[PDB]
């Protein structure tokens, strides 16, 4: 145990070293992590027809954006 | 870098007061100092889990709330709240 306690903790180790680790686990710990629902709402809005009626393609209706 | 500095400020401060006291209790402070002999990158990891409420952490309130805000402030930066 002896050579784990020479063994440097963070705050012997320089600023920009610790900057750095601190940015690889807060990536990890945190911003993975972070997690919201957004997929029914952006297929539906992908889905829903945009002014069919008002677009004069006097034809079928154009396909969708998620077509 | 503010936040890593107060951070490796207070593991310094830590330190010494768990040196301090690991000649009143020998077998706590070996399981203490397991956080100091465990490696740096393993060390951080722990000093950042104080997300959700698990509380394993060490990491004391105000800088806890420090990195709570910065994160909360980033979210609202991305554009989820």
């Amino acid at each position: 145990v002896v050579a784990c306690f020479r063994m440097a903790p963070l705050y012997n180790l320089p600023r920009h070293r610790a900057v750095n680790l601190f940015l690889q686990g807060y990536e990890k710990s945190w911003i993975e992590t972070e997690e919201h629902y957004f997929e029914d709402k952006l297929i539906e809005d992908l889905a829903k027809p945009g002014a069919e009626p008002p677009e004069e393609d006097e034809g079928t209706k154009r396909v969708d954006p998620l077509h | 870098d503010d936040f890593v500095a107060k951070l490796q400020d207070n593991q310094r401060f830590r330190y010494n007061e768990v040196m301090q006291a690991l000649n009143m209790s020998a077998a706590l402070t070996a399981r203490k100092t397991k956080e100091f002999r465990s490696p740096p990158q393993e060390q951080i990891n722990m000093l950042l889990n104080f997300k959700d409420d698990k509380s394993e952490c060490p990491c004391p309130e105000e800088i806890r709330d420090q990195l709570l805000d910065f994160h909360e402030d980033l979210m609202t930066h991305c554009g989820i709240e």
